[PDB]
């Protein structure tokens, strides 16, 4: 315990504190404030105290706390809603009674009074253990079942004695491990550093996709599992619920306090309207939200909270999509630190390392076989909303994310405006994972890519021909491209603009995606061979407004049914398709 | 590509103007243009005829 | 025979300081040091027991100022103890190095054997004496018709390849890569990974695999997750490698330096940690400095047959040359290949803007017997009429198509032909010299002879 | 009538196409330069603020 | 012997020195790099090492030279290479057996071996020499034949014994001279510190032109002997192509090629091409490369090093003036030295002032291009030599308002603005002339109306047939070119083709590698009298368009006139222009 | 807002707090910073101004709890009237909405200088409900936005095009944004207008449509108020 030498705003200078690691959380002052160390000259150590510093006297205590800022991963993370750097905000309003946080609260990030059962694993007593090696197993909650525990990463030895089967406390001690001397005891929880990735055995690459319900984002542009994303900020709902992903880590919550107060009611409201009858969706997804008013420091260190407890989830074996929101906030918050610190400002006033930590934060990202033994894979999707500052995409922290993320979904104002959903607009949004999903394509879904590719030549001609109606008559265009403009027509309409409030349309699976593709595309075949026919565009409209009809009920059809009954559906639309066609001619 | 413009506040604040009221001519010429050519399509039609 | 190994069996005691008289930043500084030398490195060792690698980089009176590379975060003042090694950074160099995956750092992560150095090399290295500098005056076929027509590339040329984030920068300098070859009858490629992400990494890795150069290939990965310190060193070990293979083993070395970009955001980053100048757009004053004692380590020498040619690549921000890392590269280097966002966009590959583009030593190995004789004029009339149907473009979509010129009306004829037969390119199709010569001189062929005001017109009068 | 039209049309056209094409582009990159130089000084004075 | 303190970068700040002068040379560390103190705080002096720091242990010696940075003057600077501290880059690769600079190497700044044949000059025993005065002169090479060996400035006296004609070494006694009862010896070479300009008598107003060879360089923003000259301009505009065009085909003596943060490979060019070329001077062909020499000091090579190399080369051309001879400096990168004063200002903590780059950079810029100018020597007998300094500004991102370029546009006289557009598109020389300036034009009137008396109303003409085609250009990209008037379209079609034929020239094709004064003058008469039979023709009542169709062998024989080697002789090349004109004047007439 | 804290929280009622000038309490935030030796942010402003701002804007809002509420009104004055100044932009980033005075406004005309175009609010559906004041309330807000919009575009296309070449769309909206500018807007300084009063008379402007050109509202509310 050291003393404090010097406060001048939240810049804490305390004495005769020699042993403090950099960056290195203390306790400062007798409210038990946390702070960071930030450089140290000898005895004196700067501490960035995170909480309002008023009222810190000279030699108040500053505690060591020995580890840098680190995040208690572990049982209890699930149904928890959390602050930047992992503060228990449901148990702290549950302990202090009162709507404010209290300065210094130690509530600890996880509930020690919670008894788990637990079971454990194949590893007994007297076997060697390596980082990350699955000793347990925890029943948590419904959705999420088999809670792995998993050894430090950092720590290694022998099994020296493990606890047996039963319900325990988070606090009491569950496995020793002795290398050099039985100087380890292992709980259910333990601390990794926040900064700090998580370690690997081997990183993976991203080959299986993240089904986001949307038929626009899983055809047109697609993300796989462990794969990063865009998006300018419908989409974060669909994520949290209709995405595969085995667990969510929202980060979000916004700058705006009410925009947290929103996400907050609705993300436990929501149920799991993907698979899973009664499950709500906060079963398994931790809240990892910060107002404005919350300290700099949990601000900027959010999403890597948020990206630290993804990277604990995926080492356990499950597929992780860490829903990020607000990076706009987040960088205003490392931007605020930079100017506190007297950085150099680089681009804009933003920091020289904001690229830099911004490449590495996504790097984070990805599919990778989890440390030790049982060989397990997991996966961390980033889906980060890129939040373009002032409406245009000039800040260096959204050029940053464009840069290193592979997908960038483009939601576009007009679009909204034009009452469409997603509103995703074809022309600028891209996914540079194509070329990797093939492999999975040719799998499963041989003609998804040829498809997704005619889609985009099509969406590309209905631009060409849009240019042209505006430019010129719009009866002046050919017969052809008028068969493609009406074709793209009814996908915007039907294909693109499925909403998800009604439960017909509310997740279109890959098989229902596919179907609809499948018919879209047979549609613009025919009207293609009728126009090359030399039969009238009129005519042929008239023909075949009852196959129109038809294919833009599809798109309505309940997926509920699924399996060869949604396929053999289709195949009877494609049959009468084909004979209405031949039928006209 | 860039108007020789000496930095300054003054001279920022100029162009700011300046980028607004030539994005107000070119919707405004842009619909006045749209209405000609409706205009100038009805009086092809009347020659026509 | 080799009396540098002598100098080897020499065992010299380092002296281990425990004395830290405090850590701010990414330095770490140290007192009551006995004789500091100004670049040593020095390896702390954490409390953890993980062993960090600094090197110094202010030494007042019995003080020292490390920067450490893999980051600051965990250094404490008590326990901490720094290791002087008394010799500046320096990678073990051998011949078995190509074939091997090493870290920024050096080490190696091919989970391989530590290298049997053969001599100990300084990153740094030392300026090459210009009167020992041979000009590099040997064209490569690098099979693209846009670098091997317009932007040629002798053997010792460091041009490097310009591009924006999401341009395929990567698949263009991997078809070099594996094209790389004389005009007139294997390259042993280095690459150097500086802050990429790891499917650009795993694509690189995976393309060498698949051409079988991985065989000659040392690769130096560094990728987002490695710390934003080594980004500095990565470049020199890199390019001491190359020094070795070429000037010491007589072989001629490609030499990768991927996302420039990033090790220059390091190099902001590390100078603004410090109380450094921040010269244009943040960048140190000093980024000319440190980007020549990269790039000027490439080229020819006198008495040696090595030749190292550098194809660095560089994210431009907002694909703006103005910016100061494009624009000091281009200062430095000896040319550059421009990739073209609005190309790509159209659907070009690859998509390469010849008109930024640019060649200095194409005056030199573009002739009479090195190329063909015609290779100059050629090149010089294709730059001329493809800006003249840019900007006849332009007036096209300024004043419609009507307005313009029979020469404009050419001029955007030779744009579409050109744009759309001869940049354009399959990603493993490699076209000779010849080819893509004849090739433009069909494009020319398109022009009326008069027209042709660049050639000159005794070869006008033997070529069209 | 119609020859006036066509022709008012024509400069009409040509004129959006003209503001267009070179003057947004040109005072885009003008903004964007100015922007540049004043951060420039900026950066320049908190540099000598710092020292 | 003093000894190191503190080593942060380029600067040594070296304590125990008390007695150090301000830009004394020292030698800091046991391998003896080469440095000049620059801040003297107590016993402490900072240092700029010359060399690289790497190395340097706290407790080095640091040994004080006693006398400033001096370059070293004399026989056999010719054709040499030099370090920018003058450091035959030739001799210290014949020493280490090495393709690097070895750290510490103090070769001789003269080949010292070399014997010199020695022609006393009209000097002799007891003739009151003065400073700056030739007693005697070398023979150099076939080019530069008799070296004339100068007394030091500076250095005055009665002269009491003089060698003999014969051969002699440089080490070995020329002269002894007499002053105060004191007597002092004097060798072939003399010693003279860079910062210091070396004296002359009277400076003089210049008039001769330098004729670059470029043909926009010389009609358009003509240059004389003995002006300084500013190329500003982005990376690839063409800077140290004209640099290197210059020296090869200037019509100067001497060449002083100085490259501070250029390539390595461009001073490998430089030595690879200059012996092969050949110059038509002194009655003989001779290599380029005998009356040139090179300050090479690179951009990977120690940064304090680029003012030393600056300084070195304004030395060497100042020496070479001395001798009454018309040498031109060519600096390759003022804004690299500029660049180089920024990274020793950071270094040291002085205020940024603009950019970063010190405020005291544009009294340096501006003391640098003063020594500069056409001047009589300082001693008898008479002559009179000439420093034209061309230095090749490189601004910071392609933009000229950057510190440096805009102290070299307020110091120097001509500006050659080079536009990054046509660097691109390959339309070298990319001269800007809308914002290219020379302000020799009006004194070049003399030697104008002495040998080419229609050139300045021909140049002025150009000139302005440029700007309306600017303001054409201008308002038909925005306005189109369907409402432009005949005698526009004619000044439009002249312009384009001016530029495409005429401001256009190809230094690396064999026709025009070198475009001499009178072929200049002769293209330039047919252009305007091309523009001027066009407009002549289409006011007396000629369609333009059918004028241009019926023109179009005419036009074609306008712009091929390029391709006409000049090789072939003033006499040949301008018969062949005398029937241009003829012939394009007839078919003017006929056409009309 | 310690003493909107006090009232709302430990008092169970509402505030709205109306703070004024935060381009002066800025200036203040200026002096305080500098005054102990800190360099100076992006404009001069205190780099922490950010995280200041965030605190006295933050301090407001609803709690589970309590049935008390703290609304904010934050007073901007911007410098040049420009948005793009730091405590514009860092007061946009924190609060939710904006409501913009014209200088145009100003002089064309009485208070308010408020301009519709640029002045929105972020939550507005949430007050703007069915229970609470009337159920047609955003269709005619969104339907007045669009109209002053459209009538803007007509009164800068009369001077291109002529005003008898403008449409009939284009007329009716222009009488729209002169009614609009002169009547609904126009408001007398002490002059108190009802929530209900004020859709009323948005009800009487929009009126003079007919009921075909009115797209944004639904077609029940007008069936039942036009
Ligand atoms: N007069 C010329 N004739 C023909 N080609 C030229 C001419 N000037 C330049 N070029 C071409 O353009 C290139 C420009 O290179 P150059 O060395 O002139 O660049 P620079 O502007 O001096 O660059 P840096 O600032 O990097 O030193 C030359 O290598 C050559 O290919
Ligand atoms: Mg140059």
């Amino acid at each position: 315990y050291g003393a404090i030498y010097s406060v001048s705003g939240p810049v804490v200078i305390a004495e005769n504190m020699i042993g403090c690691a950099m960056y290195e959380l203390v306790k400062v002052g007798h409210d038990n404030l946390v702070g960071e160390v930030i450089r140290i000259d000898g005895d004196k150590a700067t501490i960035q105290v995170y909480e309002e510093t008023a009222g810190l006297t000279v030699g108040d205590p500053v505690l060591r706390t020995g580890k840098p800022l680190s995040v208690e991963l572990g049982p209890g993370l699930m149904e928890t809603i959390y602050d930047g750097i992992q503060r228990p905000l449901k148990a702290i309003k549950e302990e202090s009674q009162s709507i404010y946080i209290p300065r210094g609260i130690d509530t600890p990030a996880l509930d020690r009074t919670i008894k788990w059962q637990f079971t454990p694993g194949k590893f007994q007593v007297g076997d060697h253990i390596s980082g990350g090696d699955i000793y347990g197993s925890v029943f948590e909650n419904s959705l999420i079942s088999s809670h792995k525990i998993l050894l430090p990463p950092r720590s290694r030895g022998t099994i020296t004695w493990i606890a047996p089967a039963g319900e325990y406390t988070l606090d009491e001690k569950i496995l020793e491990v002795e290398f050099d001397g039985k100087k380890s005891d292992f709980t259910l929880y333990h601390t990794w550093p926040v900064r700090v990735p998580r370690p690997v055995t081997e990183k993976l690459s991203a080959d299986y996709p993240l089904l986001t319900g949307q038929r626009v984002l899983d055809a047109l542009f697609p993300c796989v599992q462990g794969g990063t994303t865009c998006i300018p900020g419908v989409i974060s709902q669909s994520l949290s619920k209709y995405s595969n992903s085995d667990a969510i880590i929202y980060v979000g919550c916004g700058e705006r306090g009410n925009e947290m107060a929103e996400v907050l009611m609705e993300f436990p409201e929501l149920y799991t309207e993907m698979s899973g009858t009664k499950e709500p969706i906060m079963k398994r997804t931790t809240l990892v939200a910060n107002t404005s008013n919350m300290p700099v420091a949990a601000r900027e260190a959010s999403i890597y909270t948020g990206i630290t407890l993804a990277e604990y989830f995926r080492d356990q074996g499950k597929n992780v999509s860490m829903i990020a929101d607000s990076s706009s906030r987040w960088a205003e918050a490392l931007r605020e630190i930079s100017g506190r610190l007297g950085e150099m400002p680089a681009d804009q006033g933003f920091p020289a390392y904001l690229g830099a930590k911004l490449a590495s934060f996504y790097e984070r990202a990805g599919k990778a076989v989890a440390l030790g033994s049982p060989d397990r894979t997991g996966s961390v999707s980033i889906v980060a909303a890129v939040s373009p500052a002032g409406g245009d995409f000039s800040d260096p922290v959204t050029t940053a994310t464009l840069g290193i993320t592979q997908v960038f979904w483009g939601l576009d104002k007009k679009l909204a405006q034009r009452k469409h959903f997603p509103s995703i607009n074809t022309s600028v949004s891209y996914s540079k994972y194509t070329n990797v999903l093939n492999k999975f394509y040719d799998s499963n879904y041989p003609e998804f890519p040829v498809l997704r590719d005619r889609m985009k030549e099509i969406l590309s001609n209905a631009e060409e021909l849009e240019q042209v109606v505006q430019l010129v008559g719009k009866s002046a265009l050919s017969d052809s491209d008028k068969i493609t403009l009406d074709v793209a027509t009814l996908i915007k309409e039907d294909f693109l603009q499925q909403n998800g409030y009604s439960t017909y349309d509310a997740f279109c699976p890959i098989w229902k995606t596919f179907d609809m593709m499948r018919a879209f595309i047979s549609y613009h075949d025919e009207a293609q061979k009728a126009v090359a026919n030399g039969a009238n565009w009129s005519k042929l409209a008239d023909s075949t407004g009852d196959v129109k009809h038809a294919v833009s009920s599809s798109k309505f059809f309940e997926p509920s049914r699924g399996e060869k009954e949604v396929h053999g559906e289709f195949e009877k639309l494609l049959s009468t398709m084909q004979e209405r066609f031949a039928e006209s001619t | 590509n860039r108007e020789q413009v000496f930095p300054t506040r003054m001279t920022l604040g100029l162009m700011k103007t300046k980028l607004k009221g030539a994005n107000q001519g070119y919707s405004l010429l842009k619909r006045k243009s749209e209405a000609l050519t409706k205009r100038f399509r009805d009086i092809t039609k009347r020659i026509d005829d | 025979n080799k009396k540098a190994v002598e100098q080897g069996f020499n065992v010299k005691p380092r002296l281990n300081y425990n004395t830290v008289s405090g850590v701010n930043g990414p330095l770490v500084i140290l007192e009551k040091v006995k004789f500091p030398r100004y670049n040593e490195i020095v390896n702390l060792t954490l409390p953890d027991g993980t062993v960090r690698q600094g090197q110094v980089l202010e030494i007042r009176g019995d003080r020292a100022i490390v920067q450490v590379f893999e980051g600051t975060s965990g250094i404490d003042v008590k326990k901490t103890t720094v290791e002087f090694t008394g010799e500046s950074l320096r990678i073990p160099v051998s011949e078995d190095m190509l074939g091997r995956i090493f870290d920024g750092s050096g080490r190696p992560i091919d989970n391989g054997p530590k290298v049997f150095a053969e001599d100990y090399l300084d990153i740094n290295g030392s300026p090459i004496n210009p009167y020992a500098r041979i000009y590099p005056e040997e064209m490569i076929s690098t099979g693209v018709s846009a670098i091997d027509t317009m932007n040629s590339i002798a053997r010792g040329q460091k041009i490097p390849i310009f591009s924006a984030s999401g341009l395929p920068h990567n698949e263009i300098a991997a078809q070099i890569c594996r094209q790389a070859g004389l005009v007139r009858p294997n390259f042993s490629i280095v690459f150097a990974a500086m802050g990429v992400n790891l499917e650009t990494a795993r694509f690189f890795k995976q393309d060498f695999e698949e051409n079988g150069s991985l065989e000659r290939t040392s690769l130096f990965l560094n990728l987002a997750n490695d710390p934003t310190i080594e980004r500095i060193i990565t470049p020199r070990l890199a390019l001491t490698t190359a020094e070795y293979l070429a000037y010491q083993t007589e072989r001629h070395v490609l030499t990768i330096l991927t996302d420039m970009s990033s090790y220059a955001d390091a190099l902001r980053e590390v100078s603004a940690a410090r109380e450094e100048v921040p010269g244009r757009r943040g960048y140190p004053g000093y980024m000319y400095t440190d980007l020549s004692t990269i790039y000027e380590r490439a080229g020819r020498v006198e008495g040696r047959n090595g030749s190292i040619t550098q194809i660095p690549i560089l994210t431009m921000p907002n694909d703006d040359i103005t910016h100061p890392i494009p624009d000091l590269t281009g200062y430095i280097t000896e040319g550059q290949i421009f990739v073209d966002r609005q190309l790509h966009n159209k659907g070009i590959y690859p998509p390469i803007n010849v008109l930024p583009s640019l060649s200095r030593l194409m005056k030199s190995a573009i002739g009479e017997g090195m190329t063909r004789k015609d290779h100059g004029d050629v090149s010089n009339q294709l730059y001329a009429k493809y800006a003249i149907g840019k900007d006849a473009a332009a007036m096209k979509a300024v004043v419609g198509e009507e307005a313009l010129s029979i020469e404009d009306k050419l001029s955007l004829e030779f744009l579409e032909k050109f744009e759309k037969t001869f940049i354009t390119q399959g990603a493993y199709e490699d076209r000779t010299v010849f080819e893509s010569l004849d090739q433009a001189w069909s494009l020319l062929r398109i022009y009326p002879k008069e027209m042709l005001n660049r050639i000159s017109p005794k070869i006008l009068d033997e070529f069209y | 009538a119609f020859i006036i039209l066509d022709e008012v049309i024509k400069v009409t056209n040509r004129r959006v196409n003209a503001i267009e094409h070179v003057i947004i582009p040109r005072t885009e990159n003008t903004i964007a330069y100015i922007n540049s130089e004043l951060d420039e000084l900026d950066r320049e004075e908190f540099y000598r603020l710092k020292k």
